[PDB]
């Protein structure tokens, strides 16, 4: 099995900006797509950010798309997001998670297409 | 994968006949229109003859009355009687598919290497 | 004529435009033209106000196209948008070529051919994965990548998930997953009996299997063939799971020892050359060698034989003679008028115009059955000869006077075999009829012709056995139930013939059931199900039920119906695709009831959902095989399981 290990997230305020990061230990980080979700208190698990096993191509939620950033470092397997003027509406657990399938790229933000997940780190603006 | 084996060229005399054969494969022979196209020496490559998965075929201007297409899906052919041979048809044959819209073939990606026809 | 108005034109698929308007239900496939070419279909709505139109071709995209519909005309693109993918569920042989990955784009009918998705500037990338997420080498070359869907040649058995990925040349992907199974779907043969090679005699690259041949074409007797000659298998016969059967087409490989002499391509063979060849057919992992001859003699006529090569016939009577013309190879010859010149005898026992052997019909080459009619009274022998005067056979011929002494009701398979007994025995599992006739007979016990049944009538003396009807100048008698069944011809209340027949039907069934031995069960969260009482092998469709003992010896595997309004149908499994169909024997029904004093509140009847026992469930679950679950009294065995979760103390 591989654990997620992710760590980054603090209280930022109103407009500010904060970059977490997902170290991964198990096999090739290279081969799997990962991907960074949320659930705010009392609600359900929501995607945010998706980044393809070999780059090139991200997939970004609709109330999240222009202000985040996914990006990732196979070299040093972590997956990264740069957030940009984070505002209150977005205070959830950031989850992280690591693609079953080997070079696969539908459904990134089906939970059925990740069987690795984190405890997920707190960010609260 | 594609195959095109295109045979029944000659070197016959003028008003001569000839009966080209093509043995097709990987080109969805009897869901595509087939046809036989022309290349001469420095000259551009045009559609001679055509015929449909249903045999209604089609002729260049230049070639109607003389030639007759056919076409056979129990063993993936296409037949061209070169009836009352020309000068003028002095050219490489080829047989390929059809495609709506395209006319020449300049779409296609794979094509034979043809069966010489030479008429003095 | 009819006003048929289309306001717009879209190429909605490589093959097929959609028109909308009104009136498009008057419209003819021959009204639309795309770039000179007729459509070749159409399917209007049935309000009229659209149309599919199938096209005689694929379309290329991006290309203008000039579409006219009676005096209407447009200039229309295709522009092809992937938009949704679905990958087929489907299963393939551990060890077979010519395999694909099967997918569908859009709401197209059919797959969708990646060489046409190139061309219309689509790359498509396959990825396979065992069920874990890891790499699945089975695509051609040990791979677990694709750019075409072909699938190795030797691939690891199990189930895999595929992903089809199409995207555009410089535009979006689209993609989807799929779960593919790899199986033994092999004809898992024991032996290779008969083996039918048929000549493709007319050369048109068709020659039928496992029905009657076309055109020309002739099953081979012999293993010669021509130079220049084509050939194909009409039949094989293999032993499968004890029974013998025609084998599927797909299943056979063919391959020549020598190409040069005889080259193989999907089991059509071509005489190549002069020599010999041995051809190794293969079904399965079991063989069969074959040893071919390619000769430079073409087929000659050498052989016209009669049966029966003795005819007696009455006067101005016919009676048919089958005959058998063949070639210097022993091969069936198609004779026409002109091949066999009929020499009668001056005797007059045949009549002049009498006897033409023509034997080109299709499905029936080299063999014809055709009347002779006795002419003058006396004996004389035909002889059929070429045109060279050379004698490639004889019918010796009796032409007998006629009268009429006895009139004898008789089997229509032993016509004109005097005395033989009309009593028989008709097995309903090789035919459900059998035919009579009341045959005419000369003084001299000579069989003359049947009898005009006109004015007779026929009567079935136990109609649950069998019916029997007067058919022209036949009895039919129609076989329903096993048992001894006396049928009656008769004439104005006189009798005219009796027969007494024995209809038989032996159908496999169960004998007996052993269930597993069960115990009380007292622990919740316990399922209980058809499992609990009968060993099943587990499958991903029917299982395999164990302890159900058959009235016969079989090789062929007890299934149950997994789901569905047939859910416990038990069934023989005779073709081993785990699903009822096709020859299948039922063999009975699996049921299940609580008991009268049962308190389990989530029982269904349900046999793979029964119950799981919840607390202070208390009650009997009874599970039976019956022959038939609708007669109650067709019980053929049961097994109770005992419930009781205990609760105790309770205050
Ligand atoms: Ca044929
Ligand atoms: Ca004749
Ligand atoms: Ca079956």
């Amino acid at each position: 099995q591989v654990q997620l290990v992710e760590s980054g997230g603090g209280l930022v305020q109103a407009g500010g900006s904060l970059r977490l990061s997902c170290v991964a230990s198990g096999g090739t980080f290279s081969n799997y797509g990962m991907g960074w979700f949320r659930q705010a208190p009392g609600k359900e698990r929501e995607f945010v950010a998706a980044v393809r096993w070999s780059g090139d191509s991200t997939y970004y939620s609709d109330s999240v798309k222009g202000r985040f950033t996914i990006s990732r470092d196979n070299a040093k397997n972590t997956v990264y997001l740069q957030m940009n003027g984070l505002k209150p509406e977005d205070t959830a657990v950031y989850y992280c998670a690591r693609r079953l399938n080997w070079r696969f790229i539908s459904n990134w933000d089906k939970e059925s297409e990740y069987a690795y997940w984190g405890q997920g780190t707190q960010v609260t603006v | 994968q594609v195959q095109l084996v295109e045979s029944g060229g000659g070197l016959v005399q003028p008003g001569g006949s000839l009966r080209l054969s093509c043995a097709a494969s990987g080109i969805a022979f009897s869901r595509n229109a087939v046809g036989w196209y022309r290349q001469a020496p420095g000259k551009q490559r045009e559609l001679v003859a055509r015929s449909n998965t249903v045999g209604a075929t089609n002729y260049a201007d230049s070639v109607k009355g003389r030639f007759t297409i056919s076409r056979d899906n129990d063993k993936s052919t296409v037949y061209l009687q070169m009836n009352s041979l020309k000068p003028e048809d002095t050219a490489v044959y080829y047989c390929n598919i059809y495609l709506y819209g395209d006319r020449t073939g300049s779409t296609l990606n794979s094509w034979g290497q043809g069966t010489q026809v030479t008429v003095s | 004529g009819q006003m048929a108005y289309v306001t717009d034109v879209k190429v909605s698929e490589p093959t097929k435009l959609t028109l909308t308007g009104t009136g498009l239900d008057k419209l003819s496939a021959d009204d639309v033209t795309l770039e000179g070419d007729k459509a070749v279909a159409i399917e209007a709505s049935t309000d009229g106000t659209s149309a599919v139109v199938t096209l005689g071709g694929k379309v290329a995209p991006n290309k203008d196209l000039t579409v006219k519909v009676k005096n209407q005309s447009f200039v229309t693109k295709f522009v092809y948008e992937v938009k949704k993918l679905a990958v087929e569920k489907l299963t393939f042989d551990d060890d077979r070529a010519g395999q694909a990955i099967a997918f569908k784009l859009n709401d197209e009918k059919g797959n969708a051919d990646v060489e046409y998705l190139n061309l219309a500037n689509h790359d498509v990338k396959f990825v396979a994965n065992n069920l874990d997420g890891s790499p699945a080498n089975i695509f051609e070359g040990g791979e677990a990548t694709s750019t075409t869907g072909k699938l190795a040649v030797g691939i690891k058995q199990g189930d895999y998930k595929v992903e089809v990925q199409v995207t555009k040349r410089g535009g979006l992907t689209v993609s989807n997953t799929g779960i593919i199974t790899v199986k033994n779907l092999d004809t898992p043969a024991s032996a290779i009996k008969n083996v039918v090679f048929a000549l493709d005699a007319d050369n048109d690259g068709v020659v039928n299997y496992g029905s009657k041949l076309s055109g020309k074409d002739f099953a081979l007797n012999s293993q010669n063939l021509v130079v220049g000659e084509k050939a194909s298998l009409n039949k094989l016969v293999a032993t499968i799971a004890g029974e013998d059967k025609v084998v599927d087409p797909g299943s056979i490989s063919i391959k020549s020892s020598n190409h040069g002499i005889i080259s193989v391509v999907n089991n059509y063979i071509t005489a190549e050359a002069a020599g010999e060849a041995t051809l190794t057919i293969k079904v399965g992992d079991v063989t069969k060698d074959v040893k071919f001859k390619v000769t430079t003699d073409s087929r000659k006529l050498v052989s016209v034989k009669a049966n029966p090569d003795k005819l007696q016939v009455v006067q101005n009577k016919t009676l048919p003679v089958t005959f058998v013309t063949t070639d210097q190879y022993g091969d069936p010859f198609g004779a026409n008028t002109a091949a066999i010149k009929e020499v009668l005898p001056k005797t007059g026992v045949v009549a002049e115009g009498g006897l033409d052997v023509v034997t080109t019909d299709s499905g029936s080459i080299g063999t014809k059955t055709i009347g002779v009619t006795g002419n003058d009274v006396g004996e004389g022998t035909v002889h059929f000869q070429n045109g060279n005067g050379a004698t490639l056979g004889s019918l010796y011929v009796n032409v007998t006077e006629g009268n009429v002494a006895f009139k004898n009701f008789e089997l229509v398979s032993k016509v004109g075999q005097y005395g033989q007994s009309p009593d028989t025995k008709l097995d309903l599992n090789v035919s459900t009829t059998v035919e009579y006739q009341l045959s005419k007979y000369t003084s001299d016990r000579v069989y003359s012709d049947p009898e005009n049944l006109e004015g007779y009538e026929v009567e079935s003396k136990n109609l649950a056995v069998a019916d029997a009807k007067i058919v022209g100048n036949k009895v039919v008698v129609t076989g329903k139930t096993p048992g001894k069944v006396d049928i009656h011809l008769t004439k104005n209340g006189a009798t005219a013939g009796k027969a007494t027949v024995e209809i038989v039907q032996e159908t496999i069934a169960i004998k007996s059931v052993n269930f597993k031995p069960v115990q009380t069960e007292n622990f919740v969260e316990k399922k209980i199900n058809i499992g609990t009482v009968l060993e099943l092998e587990k499958s991903n469709l029917d299982d395999i039920v164990k302890g159900i003992n058959l009235t016969k010896e079989t090789q062929h595997k007890v299934r149950v119906v997994k789901s569905g309004a047939e859910q416990g149908k038990l069934y023989l499994d005779r073709n081993g695709d785990a699903v009822f169909n096709a020859g299948d024997v039922k063999l009975g029904d699996v049921t299940v009831s609580q008991t009268s004093d049962s308190a389990l509140p989530n029982f269904k009847a349900d046999l793979y959902d029964t119950l799981t026992t919840k607390y202070l469930d208390k009650g009997t679950l009874v599970f039976k095989v019956l022959k038939d679950k609708d007669v109650i009294t067709s019980e053929i065995g049961s097994q109770a399981v005992h419930v009781n979760v205990l609760n105790n103390p309770n205050l």
